[PDB]
């Protein structure tokens, strides 16, 4: 839901 | 009709007003359009304006018909027949305006009808459209598909549909015709349209398709980007639906997808790439794949390095050539596995040790990407990079940082399973630092990669503890709204993997208040709250008592929250027209911060359960109609039967029906969940619970014997059934001829704690009471009682009953008959413990 980032 | 000469005056004086450089100038004109809105009598002129009154000027004409525009968007279903009637006609005579500023202004109006107005009230239209592709007037044509591409693309769902006697089965035919047009204008327009109803599978098109197909093909020469890429979009979504008809012509695709991923045109490569990755979905990928394979791989990764674009952006960017070349990577990696490996190790050598930063960062993504899919053919190259990669966290330029944060938290695993002192601790304390770096993509981007090193850390995080609090509670005053969520996500965590080593009074004195700030900063409505009430649950379960001075208002807080939404919900039901349903997720959230405070706190949470309405509210969210709400609701029910039962006793009446209900494997969590609440339900209710076990048992059992059940499941299924028959053996021990099988297969595996005993005794009892059971199967429950290393002694003494009851009533040496099939183990196991 939005709170892990990634580049893709 | 006919607009009167004084009226046309003021018109001109405001659409030339509005055309203005000054600001104020602006507000005022604007508001004054706000008032003659409402009287229909303005779009008559308005229109009048732009379709005659050619002796006026373009630039006046065209804001003429966009403002329009904007009053059939605000207030159209008022307009009268007449006037809307004479704006249809007056429109479609001026499609084709020689003017094409004249002329997109008439389309867009078109289009805003369309759909604001709504088709079936509009029902020439199509039929209007269709007859002037034909025109010999190229800007009609044109005109008129561009008003069908549109129409197409906002309306595609009412077309295909009884509404309109279903007009795609003249309509889709007639577009692939103008697939062969002059203009690569309308060839595109043809192809958009199309490309609309692939999905769908609307059956007009699906009739056509191998003309599609065809068609499409003889696009494939075509040198004009929108018409590549609409060719490109259609062969991605026929991949999706009907890929039993491209495998014939599937090589001749791949080679001119391959073609077109490599294209000159950053768009048209996107719209070709996404082909890649739906492929890979697909189980026939390797297959198809085998020709091409070999020069797919550098395009993608060719495809991974940032545009310019991208990097001023970034110093929320969007979807784009590079993030889907890296997902198809990605997963090409999780289909080719290590097969991948040495297609890429050749471009990683030559990326990675790059003195272009942009060309380095590409290759550590790529090392990022193929991380998952690749990783037993890695390790023996991680010794190398991953020093390295720790190297380049602290690079000059910002974006190799970032992405090295990332790269670095994909190889978590094996860096947490090598000694601590070698990678483990310098990527920590490299990783904390960016923590608080200077750029914002890298804050995210190091707090996100520690997080999930700090999940697969665990206890190994219990040294460098302090380090870690210093650093995240500075970054609270530091962090605004977006790295703020991911800061929650890294404490939680953090509380998750240490536990208790969190409760200690400094740690507590210096996180907690920021934490509460930030609580009571927000409000309800916000979704920020989402991911600082996961995170306080999550501390809570780790500061136990240590939370106790920060409980209460949070506790109330939550419980309002779960009621507030059960209200909009009740709310929206009523009248659905006036008020929107709710976000559930609040209810949700709020549930499972309740649970985690309930297993914090045991016993000191009954003050504050005594002055709430939470089973109240229990009660409807264990009935309502989303497994999620039930499955939050029936683990809180649980904890609150630990902690504090005076309260839940009076309910059990009313929940154990539901309960009853809620025993359906359709939902394995809601059904997880609310087993384990019966069990637990049983150690406090003692034989009171009498009444309420043929409510469950039949169905306890259906579940443990059905077949690919989750393990966790079964377990909590075999205790439950075990609490059952240790509280009420009379009703439980009857049917025990058909659980006790996999209730021993089960409970074999699990440790000797606390639910295990509980199991087991119940399990001993209901044998006394109905030998017939085990007595078929009775080596599965010698198996299992030698599953237990060191049993309290009051449940040792109980299995030597047993064992020594079967040994000495069945005869003292048809046991040694018997005893022959077990295992040395746990013959020797027996009879060292037991003396059997």
């Amino acid at each position: 839901r939005g709170r892990y980032r990634s580049p893709y | 009709w006919k607009p009167d000469e004084q009226g046309l005056q003021q018109i001109l004086q405001l659409l030339k007003e509005s055309q203005s450089p000054d600001t104020t100038i602006q507000r005022t004109v604007q508001q004054k359009l706000e008032q003659l809105n409402q009287y229909p009598d303005f779009n008559n002129y308005l229109i009048f304006v732009l379709t005659k009154l050619k002796s006026e000027d373009e630039p006046t004409r065209s804001l003429s018909g966009l403002i329009l525009k904007n009053n059939v968007k605000a207030h159209f279903q008022n307009f009268p027949n007449g006037v809307t009637d004479f704006i249809k006609s007056e429109c479609l005579n001026n499609i084709g305006d020689s003017s094409p500023l004249i002329r997109a202004t008439v389309g867009i109006l078109i289009t805003t009808i369309a759909s604001k107005g709504e088709l079936q009230n509009w029902p020439d239209l199509l039929p209007k459209l269709c007859s002037l592709l034909d025109s010999e007037d190229y800007n009609t044509c044109e005109g008129a598909f561009g008003a069908l591409q549109k129409i197409c693309e906002d309306s595609a769902e009412i077309l295909d549909s009884d509404v309109l006697d279903r007009p795609l089965n003249i309509m889709i035919p007639k577009f692939l015709q103008f697939f062969k047009h002059s203009s690569p204008k309308i060839r595109s327009h043809a192809v958009a349209c199309v490309n609309q109803f692939i999905i769908s599978r609307t059956q007009a098109l699906m009739l056509h398709i191998d003309s599609f197909i065809e068609n499409l093909f003889a696009l494939a020469g075509d040198e004009e980007p929108e018409v590549r890429k609409n060719v490109c979009r259609a062969l991605v979504m026929l991949l999706e639906v009907r890929m039993d008809r491209l495998l014939p012509h599937m090589h001749n695709i791949v080679e001119y997808m391959l073609q077109r991923t490599q294209d000159q045109d950053e768009n048209v490569a996107l719209e070709a790439c996404e082909f890649w990755l739906t492929l890979a979905e697909q189980p026939i990928c390797k297959d198809v794949l085998v020709r091409h394979l070999p020069k797919l791989i550098p395009v993608l990764v060719n495809g991974m390095k940032y545009s310019d674009i991208d990097i001023i952006l970034l110093k929320i960017s969007d979807w784009n050539l590079r993030k889907c070349s890296a997902a198809a990577l990605d997963v090409l990696a999780n289909v080719y596995r290590d097969e991948l490996l040495p297609h890429i190790l050749p471009l990683l050598k030559e990326l990675l040790f790059h003195h272009e930063w942009v060309v380095k960062e590409s290759g550590i993504l790529v090392l990022g990407a193929i991380a998952e899919g690749c990783m037993q053919g890695m390790i023996p190259y991680l010794p190398e990079l991953i020093p390295h990669l720790i190297q380049c966290l602290s690079d000059k330029k910002a974006l190799v940082r970032s992405i090295t944060c990332w790269t670095l938290s994909r190889y978590a695993h094996w860096v947490v399973s090598q000694p601590p002192d070698t990678y483990l601790k310098p990527l920590m304390t490299e990783l904390l630092k960016r923590i608080l770096d200077s750029n914002k993509r890298v804050q995210e981007a190091a707090c996100s990669a520690f997080a999930t090193l700090e999940e697969e850390a665990c206890t190994e995080l219990v040294p460098y503890l302090a380090y870690i609090l210093d650093t995240l509670v500075f970054a609270f005053s530091k962090y605004q709204h977006k790295n703020l969520l991911i800061l929650y996500d890294a404490i939680g965590t953090l509380a998750d993997s240490v536990g208790h080593h969190l409760n200690k009074p400094e740690y507590i004195q210096m996180l907690m208040p920021p934490l509460i700030q930030k609580w009571n900063m927000l409000k309800d409505e916000d979704k920020d709250l989402f991911p600082l009430l996961e995170c306080l649950s999550s501390v809570a379960t780790a500061l136990q008592s240590g939370f106790l001075p920060y409980c209460e208002p949070v506790y109330q807080r939550c419980v309002n929250l779960v009621q507030k939404t059960l209200a909009q919900a009740m709310l929206n039901n009523a009248q659905p027209d006036q008020y929107e349903a709710p976000d559930k997720d609040f209810m949700i959230v709020a549930l499972d911060l309740l649970s985690g405070l309930a297993e914090g706190l045991g016993g000191n949470i009954e003050q504050l359960v005594a002055r709430s309405n939470i089973l109240t509210l229990m009660y409807q969210c264990m009935q309502d109609k989303m497994p999620e709400v039930r499955q939050s609701s029936f683990a809180l029910l649980g904890d609150l039967t630990k902690a504090c039962f005076q309260h839940v006793k009076p309910c059990i009446a009313d929940f154990m029906p539901i309960l009853g209900t809620n025993l359906n494997p359709e939902f394995i969590s809601v059904c997880n969940n609310a087993t384990w609440a019966i069990g637990e339900i049983s150690i406090q209710m003692g034989i009171e619970m009498q009444p309420y076990i043929p409510m469950v048992l039949h169905q306890l059992v259906e579940i443990i014997n059905r077949p690919n059940t989750p393990k966790t499941l079964l377990e909590n299924t075999a205790i439950t059934i075990g609490r059952l028959g240790y509280v009420c053996p009379q009703e439980v021990a009857p049917m025990l001829q058909q659980f006790i099988r996999p209730w021993c297969t089960s409970l074999r595996n699990i440790r000797d704690n606390e639910e295990k005993d509980s199991a087991f005794r119940g399990i001993c009892t209901m044998i006394s009471v109905n030998p017939s059971g085990v007595i078929q199967d009775f080596i599965f429950f010698c198996d299992a009682v030698a599953s237990w290393i060191n049993p309290k002694d009051d449940l040792r003494d109980m299995f030597c009953k047993i064992l020594h009851g079967f040994k000495n009533q069945v005869g003292d040496e048809n046991w040694r008959r018997f005893s022959d099939q077990f295992p040395l183990p746990l013959k020797e196991r027996l009879a060292a413990f037991y003396g059997v």
